[PDB]
C-alpha cells in the first residue's frame, strides 16, 4: 500500500517529524 | 487526509513525510 509510511507521530513524534521535513523556526 | 484534527490525526491511525509536510510549513 503505497511506499509510505504513516507514522504515528504523537504529539511531540509530530513536531520533531516536523521539524524534519519543512524545518520550521518556530519549534 | 482531510478527516480530523492535526497532530491528533497523525497520532492515532498515522502520517507520512507527505501527511507531515502539509502540516509542517505553516507554523
Amino acid at each position: 500500500p503505497t511506499p509510505e509510511m504513516r507514522e504515528k507521530l504523537c504529539g511531540h513524534h509530530f513536531v520533531r517529524a516536523l521539524v524534519r521535513v519543512c524545518g520550521g523556526p518556530k519549534w | 487526509a482531510a478527516a480530523t484534527n492535526p497532530a491528533r490525526y497523525c497520532c492515532l491511525s498515522g502520517c507520512t513525510q507527505q501527511d507531515l509536510l502539509t502540516l509542517c510549513p505553516y507554523g
